[PDB]
RNA sequence: AUGGAGAGUUUGAUCCUGGCUCAGGAUGAACGCUGGCGGCGUGCCUAAUACAUGCAAGUCGAGCGAACGUUAGCGGCGGACGGGUGAGUAACACGUGGAUAACCUACCUAUAAGACUGGGAUAACUUCGGGAAACCGUAGCUAAUACCGGAUAAUAUAGUGAAAGACACUUAUAGAUGGAUCCGCGCUGCAUUAGCUAGUUGGUAAGGUAACGGCUUACCAAGGCAACGAUGCAUAGCCGACCUGAGAGGGUGAUCGGCCACACUGGAACUGAGACACGGUCCAGACUCCUACGGGAGGCAGCAGUAGGGAAUCUUCCGCAAUGGGCGAAAGCCUGACGGAGCAACGCCGCGUGAGUGAUGAAGGUCUAUCGUAAAACUCUGUUAUUAGGGAGAACAUAUGUCACAUCUUGACGUACCUAAUCAGAAAGCCACGGCUAACUACGUGCCAGCAGCCGCGGUAAUACGUAGGUGGCAAGCGUUAUCCGGAAUUAUUGGGCGUAAAGCGCGCGUAGGCGGUUUUUUAAGUCUGAUGUGAAAGCCCACGGCUCAACCGUGGAGGGUCAUUGGAAACUGGAAAACUUG
């Protein structure tokens, strides 16, 4: 069981977020070990999508699939369908 | 000043006791034992008025207050000012600590404080023994 | 701005220090309750509180709101004493306060009521800004200037460096934060921002 | 990730290998800084051998295979 | 290492001191005052109180027994639930590395053994029934990818279950989940508690937990201890947080908890894809209680609200729409998880309630020129206020055609930025009122009331007081409330006296050990310091970028702090051979 998470310290003024691999039975906020970065889904702050998910995209054959309406961010990419 | 016996045997700090030990406290009845609180705010409900005469350092005359706090013990006060509240049986906002020149009393009154307003002969103070709505 | 009435303040502060004043239609010597008596002598704390008599009337450099950039750039460059006197007048309310468009001391802060709104930035009808390298108080959004602010386009020329009025906006903001010279004369440094740290 | 060479000396023993080895180390306190040396006791065991009257040895941190004892190692210095 | 200037303290006096009151604030900091409005945020911190109730993870199937997948509850779920915390333990409960010669497993993802053969029972329709109800009795049931023979299923080196819509079943097996079987340092005080517990020392059991084994038991000897804290033993979370130091970090860890003690009570036959279970399941208790008194079993450590205790201690305004858990081949839910907020001027800010001002300007309020560049009566800003259209973000979806994925599918607050012409829609009132803590003079006052942050004042000029026009700080702010910080150098880890403040041995005696000759030393551990491991951090010794700047988010070059390798310098506390001698 794995889901996406995010960090929280202090700003917004544009819908922001982050990329991580937290637990399934939990809220949007979660603990992150290998910090990959964050994400800006406000269509205005383009200089904030510096997410280097290197251990988050390795769940393809481990245990992962687009869920919770988050396939839009993975729609631009295509590092899946390897089986 | 030698450090061997210093972890064998330690030292102390100074020796001091804090201010108003029978204050900052709210006495139980359910579990019968006091609370160590240091509360900002508190009440005062009256048992007598009280006054002792022999005053050397001032050598004028002015009385004080004998107001009991919770549930059977002697608690004593004083009214520092030129205002005489010829009153009792009140419910107030405590002032914590003693003003200069009265031993053993550590409990007082804020201006206004839900019981009365204050000695209304004051209008220049605007911040002493009862003074509200004062033109600045 | 004012917070009271002022012009008795010849013997309270020095003067507002960046104008002509309303000092001497009378006996301007005795500061208060001394009319038949001697002068006021010297101290450091009497000196210190004289300093801040000529800080809180000089500008709207109110306490608990101004020392802050002094301690903020106490991690930035130089013993912050004169940094402060150039950290309380390196604003667009100061790069435009010597610009000479005011006739009340409040009208360099009120240069933008409906005067100078958008200095390369968003319309801001305020006293102050964050006057970084080349930071003005420049032309209005749907207007340009008013008849209480543009009525003094160059009401006094030679307004300081980094206040180089390219007019019909009535402000100049040449380069950066200002070298504290072109500001109060008899003021000091270790008696501006070395009195405050205690 | 291997298992250390913990060592020490011996004090006493009881019936059929109630064995032990002493434990000690060089270190100090965080407060008043003196090089005072310090120790605590351990629990190894043998058939009956590693025991009192001279057993300067080594010990281990492994699976004890023991009651509350913990060690399997004896790597010696000498005997008496 | 962005390095430590506090008010006054001695007798009568320079002088070595002596710490106090005390400072400023910072506190989930507010109480009378004062109550232009707000960006955003938190408030049973009074009582982890007794209860106006319910409240809460929930519904369903081209795979299945009612009707024109409705109407089941089999099956799946749930049940250990979100949330509530810091009532209860000195404990591996807690932050990090970690032997696994102490561990494994379906939920995230692909699957894979195949999909063969089976019987037939149970919920509902209840089928039949006593009786305040509803509690209970007869009792075939009708099915189910199921209650369910049997083949080999894998660890004999010889273990069984699968009953797929359509052009979805059960297994050999897995990556994984909370964890952890556990290792380690994490892991506080009480010397008014040492002659040490009988298991103290540890080997030896039929046993068994995914887990070695004094863990109950298996066999025998204790001096195992030993004056070193055996043991008792009192609060009993830790850890990103906050005021903060120069730095060591040093403390409180409450908004903010990522981990754990905890749901009336003692349990509890149970159980689970995860157990003794906050609206479960039973039987002992004392509670406001409901009941033809079948006897009901419930308590908001989960939103409210009631009698409250109350320094303040809040909206039962709304209901899924910001995430789908679960049910479902599907269209769909419940949100009470998360949301929508009277807003307390509690945080402080975004700034707005007067202007071009004005000749000194009056009818003068401490003083008798002072705050008077007081005033008027003229003008200037939208920004408070008459309206208005108000659509800030953003992408949702089998059949549309053939897990990258999508249209004929996303406006309660959805109206914000509200320039907007804009009148003049005041920013309460400040303390002591001298000098320090920063303050200005006096009539009242004749010791009658009485001033007073350490210092400190009225007896006939309170440069203090009653009161009166304000200069030092101020305008959403006046006096007070009390907590540790550098300051307090009144901890002394950096920064501790000996004859004398407030301080030295009755000493012949003297265990443990702190210390403990000269030189070479055998050591090759360690320090010298370091190749390496260079395993992530949001942010670090830094800075910056989104943002009407402030409430709310982010690149991480500082390697994550001997962490995955032990070092070469014997100059030495360190496996430790001696010699020197006059000490």
């Amino acid at each position: 069981a794995v889901k996406i998470r995010l960090t929280r310290l202090g700003s917004k003024r544009n819908p922001f977020y982050r990329i991580v691999v937290a637990d399934a039975r939990s809220p949007r906020d979660g603990r992150i070990i290998e910090q990959i970065g964050t994400y800006n889904p406000t269509s205005a702050n383009a200089p904030e999508i510096k997410v280097d998910e290197a251990l988050a995209l390795k769940w393809l054959n481990d245990g992962a699939k687009p869920t919770d309406t988050v396939h839009n961010i993975l729609s631009k990419e295509g590092i899946m369908k390897k089986f | 000043p030698t450090i061997n016996q210093l972890v064998r045997k330690p030292r102390q700090s100074k020796i001091k006791k804090s201010d108003s030990p029978a204050l900052n406290k709210g006495f139980n009845s359910k579990k019968k034992k006091f609370t160590d609180l240091n509360s900002p705010q508190k009440r005062g409900v009256c048992t007598r008025v009280g006054t002792m005469t022999p005053k050397k350092p001032n050598s004028a005359l002015r009385k004080y207050a004998r107001v009991r706090l919770s549930n059977n013990i002697e608690i004593n006060a004083y009214i520092p000012g030129i205002g005489h509240n010829l009153q009792e049986h009140s419910v107030v906002l405590v002032r914590g600590g003693r003003v200069k020149d009265l031993p053993g009393v550590r409990y007082h009154i804020v201006r206004g404080a839900l019981d009365t307003s204050g000695v209304d002969g004051r209008r220049q103070g605007r911040s002493l023994y009862g003074t509200k709505k004062p033109k600045n | 701005r004012f917070r009271g009435s002022n012009w008795k303040k010849s013997r309270r502060l020095g003067i507002s220090l960046s104008g002509t004043g309303k000092e001497l239609e009378k006996r301007p010597y005795a500061p208060g309750q001394h009319g038949p008596n001697q002068r006021k002598k010297l101290s450091e704390y009497g000196l210190q509180l004289r300093e801040k008599q000529k800080l809180r009337y000089l500008y709207g450099m109110t306490e608990r709101q101004f020392r802050n950039t002094f301690d903020i750039a106490g991690k930035k460059f130089g013993v912050h004493g004169e940094n402060f006197m150039i950290l309380l007048a390196s604003r667009l309310d100061a790069v435009v306060y010597s610009l000479g468009l005011a006739r009340t001391r409040r009208q360099a802060r009120q240069l933008v009521n409906h005067g100078h709104i958008l200095v390369d930035g968003k319309r801001v009808d305020i006293p102050s800004y964050s006057v970084k390298p080349g930071q003005t108080i420049s032309v209005r959004e749907k207007s340009q200037k008013l008849n209480i602010i543009v009525e003094s386009v160059e009401i006094n020329n030679f307004v300081p460096e980094y206040l180089n009025f390219d007019a019909d906006s009535l402000t100049g903001t040449f380069v950066r934060l200002p070298e504290r010279s072109e500001l109060p004369a008899e003021i000091n440094e270790q008696l501006i921002v070395e009195y405050y740290s205690r | 990730n291997d298992r250390k060479v913990y060592v020490g000396k011996v004090v006493s023993d009881k019936m059929d290998k109630t064995i032990t080895v002493l434990v000690e180390t060089y270190k100090t306190h965080k407060l008043y800084g003196k090089r005072v040396k310090y120790s605590k006791k351990y629990k190894t065991h043998d058939e009956n051998n590693s025991a009192k009257l001279g057993d300067i040895v080594k010990i281990q941190e492994t699976r004890p295979l023991s009651a509350t004892k913990r060690f399997r190692l004896v790597e010696i210095v000498e005997e008496s």
